[PDB]
């Protein structure tokens, strides 16, 4: 993690650039509309992480 | 920057485009006539007048007008 | 690791920490605006309808 | 880094702005309609809006 | 030198929570309800995750502040629950004599009271080894048994019971008062199913949440035992 | 302090990976050249290859053991910055309390900016007033116009830039002796023989002064899979 | 004395209606193509490019 | 953006913003009803359309309360000077505060979209049932309305009470107001929410609480349990705004601070034990008829204590600055009418009085004089103080002595009557009446239409 | 309560017998709205209402100490109207006591 726990990784081994990932200038044109629908799909890890833990329990339920 | 310091700086410095007060003026009028226009409309849906004619749900002379 | 490098924690809301996958998900949400409005239109227009407040110049013609 | 001029000298000769006309109480009463069916920007934002 | 706050200047998941809600209103289907539901699920994560990645800013009072909004909505929940109790006792006058069957005081209180407290003891114990950095991963699984028996017995109980909510109000607050327990108990869930092992371990809001929300729903369980069961 | 979270891996010490791969250039880089990832590695090869070779140690002066550790020997005018810095600091999350300011010794208000906002309560006990806040402006001696307390702003301004450790450090600190990359070589082969390293960032850096890949085992700890 | 006309002079009355011309005798809703200038529209106000749509926030 | 931001100073400007156009609604309302209430007969609502006066006096109070005032006191002037008071950067929860406004607005649009849509009856603003669940949906869509309030005012209280952990100086009174407010809401709230829930039960769900065998009396004591602690954290607000004012405008510092503070603190506690002083008439027991008189009587003691205390902050001051500024004539008159209102309170506050003057044009202006009088100067009082540092412009109100006469004068021609009426008496909620009330209702319609008239000049 | 700061008879002599107390007008100026120039566009204008502030301004004393603008509350403190981002710095509130320690002397 990049907290007390962790800290800061070297550059021999970055990979996300911020001057490449930041600067969205135009980024519709350089993804086109599938890379559109790919993004906010991607975007959506955080919640897909959740229904992959909360469904199976409901389903036992139901 | 110096156009940013202030928040909503145009208005401030009194450059904003008039729309905005409009758009905020009519915004309050269309507020007003959600009392009017449903008063209006149920009177006549119960009645068939738009509005009453004042005392006109008593007994009046026959001169009345 | 070098400290002055991680200006964008500052620069720029979390909210697009995510660059382009961030921006992609408000701009798709942002694409159903109309679509809504179309969708509570019909909402008014269904209560509207149902309390026959269409026919309130009919009921007394 | 970038450099820029003290001034610029615009190619046009029109002052498009400046300060307001002296308005009285109903000065809205036929300047906002002007500008809703007069001004390309409020009237183009009009229809896209009901269009949509 | 930085500034002691690295403020948030804009946000637009409210805008969309705030729309989610209006189309539970603004609905023709009940199932457009079910699917807004997940949607709302979906944007309060995101919201979670802006929690999350404020760790970035190293705020020694972020800890702090959070976990007061917590004690707040702790109370909120206790005070919806008296109002709960207060509608029961208010009637109390018109209970006991009327033509209805009431639970027994033998076989539910006892058999929810055991599984209830079994519940808080595996919370003590994941409480425990959060303060040793250890994890067990069996731990998660007895909350899943726990929460599978006791939908289990709160359906069978329902579907058998003899007396409706239309009987008496005095039936009603007693399915009243059992369903928002089960909803409390079923928010548990929700929270629950996420639990895992973070190496910044006890600068994370998540574990001490958990801790005062459980024993909050067993503690509440006891009060209610008391005022119907027994 | 108190307003800081908690030390992180880092605050302690770097991974040998965040190392520069071109370790002849990093030595023969001036101090106000080098980058915080290159100043930290720079003093630690440095002053690790001074401190491991124990017979030089005791005729070495305090003077040239300090530099070779990067340690920056104090005087009046570095210790006045850095006790401002650290007042700054201190005042992000404490209380600002101390003895009545006077003509002769004024409430001494840091600030980075030409301007900080200031409040006076008085003096002790019932000379004590309601908080009166007020904008200290650099270039005026500010009296409270209800108990006469004299406040003034100090800034932390030197050069075109606001006071830092790295800018005390660069400003007062002289690059001595260029540093010998023969020390290096003779230290490693001192600690670092026959499969035993007992000098890890030693065996790194001569590792890439070789290039990179040429000391055993070498290749094998830069190759990695993710 | 009359402290108003003492700056009589610097307060010339205005011509248009708000301050602006209509926007077919002048765009002030375009960008300004004025070096230096491209955060502005052409009558002074913030482009909605700089504030809104490429917003710095956002990453841009 | 205008819809993303979430500066707080920004959001402040957007609750005073929404507050004034929701108020227009509001006012417009009131005239309505004051218009209906000039003669007896019927002038502007049919006989047959009695239920839309019933909708309109129920709205008139839901929004002025809910959606106007307590948006303007507790979320608008909060909001903008709250976090600069306490020298912080910014409020502790910015995003909470962003969706907070938003939401006020969307429960907004609810409200007067089911004045469209739906049947138009009413059931007054406390909707007690029987009445309110045999109703039609305008009463469900209301529900919603107040439900959703009540998420953003719970959610705004949890924002203000985390000042106290990043405070970084001394806490004022005003911020002691805020706090102790935003306690009473975090108290009061969730037993709102639960009575609600069993209005919308017996709407929505079959239930049976408000039928024969259940006791429809105990939705008086839930609903006023929080009604009475509302009307407080409607008050201290605006009594926080006053002791700003008083202070910097006449350059004295606030005297009795402590006991100000503790008589903020003291006001909160007895307005949370005393909600059954709206229930005389139902028929509770004797002992509970004497605790509840016996302490509503108690509140005046803290509240007379600051009265006092904001008196003592304008005697003395220097006479060359000049004293017609409008923000220090509304704070003065703030004291003046409130005593009016308070005492009113006192007066129906005995039982048996009450019993003469319950459900009366009495209790109309009594608690007019002190929200639509008192509230509504202090909320234009303390943004009048701000204006320089809110910045707006294009009114003629900061030095205008003709508004604070007119506005005064005419309020009074509308509330004063309401008084005489009372012991005549003129029930509450009604539109038509007896010909022998009409002289002191036409009087206060009179008032109402020259108010409005007067809304207008500032512009 | 407060009653202003104690003064002893000492403190109250002359040192000539001339002295009278110090007649500096403490009215800042007269004002009225802030009057922007036309031909300044945004930026400048910005820059113009931040010479305006009243909270900036002082009177020099005959000792040529200033008493600044002050408040009871520091809202008086930001610019006018509120700048979007307004106590970087953390305003420092003043404490007074009478402890000392003696790495603050040097003899
Ligand atoms: C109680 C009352 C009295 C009070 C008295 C006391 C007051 C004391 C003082 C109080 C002061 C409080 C603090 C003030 C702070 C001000 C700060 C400020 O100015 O902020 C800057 C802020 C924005 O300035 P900015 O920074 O330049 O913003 C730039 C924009 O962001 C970007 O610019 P842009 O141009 O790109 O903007 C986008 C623009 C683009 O706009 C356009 O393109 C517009 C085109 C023209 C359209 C015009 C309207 C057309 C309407 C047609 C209707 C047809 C009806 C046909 C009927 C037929 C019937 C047969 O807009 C939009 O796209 C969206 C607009 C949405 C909002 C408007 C909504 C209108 C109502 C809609 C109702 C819908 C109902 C549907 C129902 C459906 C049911 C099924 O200012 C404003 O927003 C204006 C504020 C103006 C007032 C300020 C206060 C002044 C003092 C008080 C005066 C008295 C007011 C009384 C209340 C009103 C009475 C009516
Ligand atoms: C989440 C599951 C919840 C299940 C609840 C069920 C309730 C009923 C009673 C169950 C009694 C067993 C214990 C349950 C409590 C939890 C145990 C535990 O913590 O295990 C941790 C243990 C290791 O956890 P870890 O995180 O790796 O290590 C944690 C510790 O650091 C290190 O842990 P440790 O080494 O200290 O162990 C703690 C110790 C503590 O437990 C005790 O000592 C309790 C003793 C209770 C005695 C009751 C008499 O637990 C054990 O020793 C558990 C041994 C389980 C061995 C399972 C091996 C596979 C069995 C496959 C059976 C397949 C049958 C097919 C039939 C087909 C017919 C056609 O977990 C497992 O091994 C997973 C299984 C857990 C137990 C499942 C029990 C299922 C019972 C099914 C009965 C079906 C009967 C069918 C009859 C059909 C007739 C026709
Ligand atoms: C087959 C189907 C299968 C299933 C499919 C299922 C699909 C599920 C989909 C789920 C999601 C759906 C929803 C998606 C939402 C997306 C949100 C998002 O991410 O947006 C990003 C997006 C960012 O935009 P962008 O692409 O970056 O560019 C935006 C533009 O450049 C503009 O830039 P800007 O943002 O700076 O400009 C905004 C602003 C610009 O400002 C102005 O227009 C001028 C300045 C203000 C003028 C004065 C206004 C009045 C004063 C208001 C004071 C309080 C303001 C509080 C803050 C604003 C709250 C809205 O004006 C506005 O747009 C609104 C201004 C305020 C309007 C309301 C004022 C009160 C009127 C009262 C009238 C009646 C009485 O957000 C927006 O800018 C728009 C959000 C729109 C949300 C609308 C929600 C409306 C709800 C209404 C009630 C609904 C129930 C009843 C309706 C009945 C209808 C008949
Ligand atoms: C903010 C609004 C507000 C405020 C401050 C108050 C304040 C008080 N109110 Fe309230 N009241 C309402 C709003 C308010 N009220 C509303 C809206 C209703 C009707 C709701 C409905 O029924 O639908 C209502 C109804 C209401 C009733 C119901 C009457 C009836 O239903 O028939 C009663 C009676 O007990 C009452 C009493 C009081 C009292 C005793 C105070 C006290 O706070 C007053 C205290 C102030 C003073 C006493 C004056 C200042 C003090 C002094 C000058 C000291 C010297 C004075 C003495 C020693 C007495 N109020
Ligand atoms: C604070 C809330 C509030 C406010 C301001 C008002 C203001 C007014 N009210 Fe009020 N009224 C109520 C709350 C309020 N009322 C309630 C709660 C009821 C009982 C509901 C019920 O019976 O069920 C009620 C009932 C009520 C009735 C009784 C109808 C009946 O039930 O029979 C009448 C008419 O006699 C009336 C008239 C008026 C008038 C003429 C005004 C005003 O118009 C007087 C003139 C004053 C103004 C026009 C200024 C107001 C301006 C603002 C509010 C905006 C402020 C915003 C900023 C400063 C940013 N009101
Ligand atoms: C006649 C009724 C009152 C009309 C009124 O005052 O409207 C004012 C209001 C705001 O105008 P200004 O204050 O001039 O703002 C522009 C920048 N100065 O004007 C409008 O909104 C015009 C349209 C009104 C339509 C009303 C229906
Ligand atoms: C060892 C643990 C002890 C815990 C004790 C907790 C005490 C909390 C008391 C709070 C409220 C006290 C109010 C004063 C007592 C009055 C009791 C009383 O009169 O009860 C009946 C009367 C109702 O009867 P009537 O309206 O006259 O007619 C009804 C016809 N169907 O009052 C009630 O409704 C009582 C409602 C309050 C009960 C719940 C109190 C809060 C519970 C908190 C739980 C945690
Ligand atoms: C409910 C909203 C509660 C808001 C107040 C408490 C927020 C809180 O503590 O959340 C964080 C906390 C832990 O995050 P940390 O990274 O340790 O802390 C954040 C930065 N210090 O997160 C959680 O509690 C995890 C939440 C997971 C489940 C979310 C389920 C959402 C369900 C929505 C149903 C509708
Ligand atoms: C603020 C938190 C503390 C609130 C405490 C309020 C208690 C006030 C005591 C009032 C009182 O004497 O109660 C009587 C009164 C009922 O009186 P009658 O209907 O006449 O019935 C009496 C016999 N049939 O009691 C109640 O209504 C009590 C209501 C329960 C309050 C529970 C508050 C819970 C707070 C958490
Ligand atoms: O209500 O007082
Ligand atoms: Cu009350
Ligand atoms: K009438
Ligand atoms: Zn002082």
């Amino acid at each position: 993690w990049p907290l007390w726990c962790g800290g800061g990784v070297p550059d021999k081994f970055i990979k996300i650039d911020p001057d490449v990932h930041f600067n969205l200038q135009g980024y519709r044109e350089r993804i086109g509309w599938y890379g559109f629908f790919t993004a906010f799909l991607q975007a959506n890890y955080h919640a897909f992480v959740y229904f992959v833990r909360f469904i199976p329990i409901n389903i036992a339920i139901f | 920057n110096l156009e940013d310091h202030f928040d909503l700086a145009e208005y401030m410095m009194k450059m904003h485009n008039p729309m905005s007060e409009y758009l905020y003026w009519i915004a309050g009028f269309v507020s007003g006539l959600h009392g009017i226009l449903p008063l209006l409309h149920s009177n006549y849906y119960f009645s068939g007048m738009f509005l009453p004619r004042d005392n006109d749900n008593t007994q009046l002379c026959d001169d009345s007008w | 690791i070098d400290p002055t490098k991680n200006q964008w924690r500052w620069c720029v809301d979390p909210a697009w920490y995510g660059g382009m996958r961030d921006k992609a998900n408000m701009d798709m949400y942002r694409l159903m605006v109309y679509p809504f409005f179309g969708y509570a239109l019909l909402y008014l227009h269904s209560r509207f309808k149902q309390n026959d407040k269409y026919n309130v110049f009919a009921k007394w013609r | 880094g970038r450099e820029l001029p003290e001034y610029v000298v615009l190619p046009h000769n029109q002052q498009r702005y400046g300060r307001d006309k002296s308005y009285s109480y109903f000065t809205c009463l036929w300047h906002f309609p002007k500008m809703v069916f007069t001004e390309k920007w409020c009237y183009t934002n009009i229809m896209w809006f009901v269009f949509w | 030198f930085e500034l002691n706050i690295n403020i948030i200047n804009y946000n637009y998941l409210g805008i969309i929570i705030t729309v989610i809600i209006s189309i539970y209103i603004y609905n023709n289907s009940n199932i457009i309800s079910v699917y807004n539901s997940n949607l709302l699920l979906i944007n309060i994560n995101i919201w979670m995750k802006y929690n999350i990645l404020d760790m970035l800013n190293l705020n020694v009072l972020d800890y702090k502040i959070l976990l007061w909004i917590v004690v707040i909505i702790i109370s909120n929940e206790i005070l919806l629950f008296v109002s709960f109790y207060w509608i029961y006792y208010h009637n109390y006058i018109n209970y006991y004599h009327v033509n209805i069957l009431i639970l027994n005081s033998y076989n539910i209180v006892y058999n929810n009271i055991i599984l209830l407290t079994l519940l808080s003891t595996i919370v003590n114990i994941k409480f425990y080894n959060y303060i040793l950095s250890y994890y067990k991963y069996i731990l998660s699984y007895l909350i899943y048994y726990n929460n599978y028996m006791f939908n289990n017995k709160i359906i069978l109980e329902y579907k058998n019971n003899s007396n409706y909510t239309n009987d008496s109000v005095y039936m009603t607050s007693y399915f009243y008062i059992i369903l928002l327990h089960y909803i409390h108990i079923y928010d548990s869930i929700i929270l629950i199913v996420v639990y895992n092992y973070v190496n910044y371990k006890n600068i994370n809001n998540y574990y001490i949440n958990i801790n005062i929300y459980y024993h909050l729903i067993e503690v509440l369980y006891i009060v209610i035992s008391i005022l119907l069961y027994l | 302090y108190r307003h800081w979270h908690r030390m992180s891996e880092d605050d302690w010490a770097l991974p040998l990976d965040s190392m520069p791969e071109d370790v002849k250039t990093l030595m023969a880089t001036p101090q106000t050249e080098r980058g915080f990832v290159e100043d930290y590695w720079y003093n630690r090869i440095r002053g690790e290859a001074t401190l491991l070779d124990p017979e030089a140690l005791p005729s070495k002066s305090y003077i040239a053991l300090a530099r070779d550790m990067g340690l920056q020997i104090v005087d009046e005018p570095s210790s006045h910055m850095m006790g401002l810095i650290e007042l700054y600091e201190y005042l992000r999350g404490a209380s600002f309390v101390g003895p009545f300011g006077t003509i002769e010794n004024p409430v001494l208000v840091p600030a980075v900016g030409q301007e900080r906002v200031v409040a006076c309560t008085g003096g002790v006990g019932d000379e004590e007033h309601f908080t009166l806040w007020f904008r200290c402006r650099e270039g005026f001696m500010y009296r409270c116009g209800e108990c006469d307390q004299i406040f003034m702003l100090v800034r932390l301004y030197y050069e075109d830039r606001y006071w830092t450790q790295t800018l005390v450090r660069d400003t007062f600190m002289s690059d001595g002796d260029m540093f010998d990359l023969k020390t290096l070589e003779r230290v490693h082969k001192m600690w670092n023989k026959d499969e035993m390293v007992r000098w890890e960032v030693g065996y790194w850096a001569q590792d890439y002064v070789l290039g990179k890949g040429v000391l055993p085992g070498m290749v094998e700890e830069h190759t990695r899979v993710n | 004395k009359s402290y108003y006309d003492d700056f009589k002079d610097r307060l010339k009355p205005g011509k248009y209606t708000q301050g602006r011309c209509p926007q077919s005798e002048g765009d002030y809703r375009q960008e300004s193509k004025t070096i230096g200038r491209e955060h502005l529209n052409d009558d002074g106000t913030r482009s909605k490019r700089y504030t809104v749509k490429e917003a710095d926030a956002l990453g841009y | 953006f205008y819809i993303l931001v979430n500066n707080n100073k920004r959001i402040g400007i957007y609750y005073i913003k929404l507050s004034i156009i929701i108020g227009i609604l509001g006012i417009v309302l009131s005239y309505i009803i004051r218009v209906e209430l000039y003669n007896s007969g019927n002038r502007i609502i049919k006989y047959d359309n009695v239920n839309y006066y019933n909708m309109v006096i129920t709205l008139h109070g839901l929004l002025m309360i809910f959606y106007i005032i307590m948006p303007g006191l507790y979320g608008g002037i909060p909001l903008y000077i709250l976090p600069i008071l306490s020298v912080i950067t910014d409020i502790v929860l910015p995003r909470i505060n962003n969706i907070s406004i938003i939401i006020v607005l969307i429960s907004y649009i609810v409200v007067i979209n089911s004045i469209v849509i739906e049947y138009n009856i009413g059931t007054g603003w406390t909707l007690y049932p029987p009445l309110s669940i045999i109703g039609t949906v305008i009463v469900n869509m209301i529900l919603y309305g107040l439900i959703i309030i009540g998420i953003s005012s719970i959610i705004s209280a949890i924002n203000f009470m985390n000042i106290l952990i990043v405070i970084d100086g001394i806490i004022y009174v005003y911020i002691w107001s805020i706090i102790i407010t935003s306690v009473l809401l975090i108290i009061s709230l969730p037993i709102l929410n639960g009575i609600l829930l069993m209005i919308l039960s017996d709407i929505y769900f079959n239930s049976i609480y408000f039928i024969l065998n259940g006791d429809v009396v105990l939705y008086q004591h839930l609903f006023w349990y929080f009604g009475h602690p509302e009307v407080y954290i409607l008050i201290l607000p605006a009594f926080g705004i006053i002791s700003i004012i008083l202070s910097v405008l006449n350059n004295k510092i606030i005297f009795g601070m402590k006991s100000m503070i503790l008589a903020i603190i003291m006001i909160s506690i007895l307005g949370s034990i005393v909600w059954a002083h709206h229930i005389y008439t139902v028929g509770l027991e004797l002992d509970t008829k004497i605790y509840f008189n016996n302490l509503t009587l108690i509140i005046s003691i803290p509240t007379g204590n600051k009265i006092y205390n904001w008196i003592i902050l304008y005697i003395g001051s220097y006479n060359i600055l000049y004293n017609g500024y409008q923000s220090l004539i509304f704070s003065i008159m703030f004291i003046i009418i409130f005593i009016i209102g308070g005492i009113t309170g006192i007066i129906i506050s005995i039982d048996i009085i009450d019993i003469g003057l319950h459900d009366t044009y009495y209790i109309v202006s009594h608690f007019h004089y002190i929200l639509s009088i008192g509230a509504v100067i202090s909320l234009l009082a303390g943004i009048l103080l701000l204006k320089d540092i809110i910045g707006y412009y294009n009114v003629i109100i900061k030095i205008n002595k003709y508004f604070g006469l007119l506005l005064f004068i005419n309020i009074n021609i509308i509330f004063t009557p309401q008084f005489i009426i009372g012991f005549n008496v003129m029930p509450r909620r009604i539109l038509e009446y007896s010909d022998n009330i009409i002289v002191w209702n036409l009087i206060s319609s009179i008032g109402s239409i020259s108010t409005i008239l007067i809304l207008l000049s500032i512009f | 309560i407060y009653e202003g700061q104690t003064v002893q008879e000492s403190e109250l002599i002359p040192q000539e017998d001339d002295w009278v107390i110090e007649e500096t007008n403490f009215c800042l100026g007269r004002n009225c709205y802030v009057r922007f120039r036309e031909e300044d566009d945004l930026a400048r204008r910005a820059l113009h209402q931040m010479d305006s502030q009243l909270n900036k301004m002082h009177t020099r004393l005959r000792d040529g100490t200033v008493i600044p603008y002050m408040s009871f509350h520091p809202d008086e403190m930001v610019d006018r109207p509120a700048p979007i981002h307004t106590f970087s710095e953390k305003p420092l509130l003043k404490w007074t006591w009478d402890e000392t320690y003696e790495e603050a002397y040097d003899d």
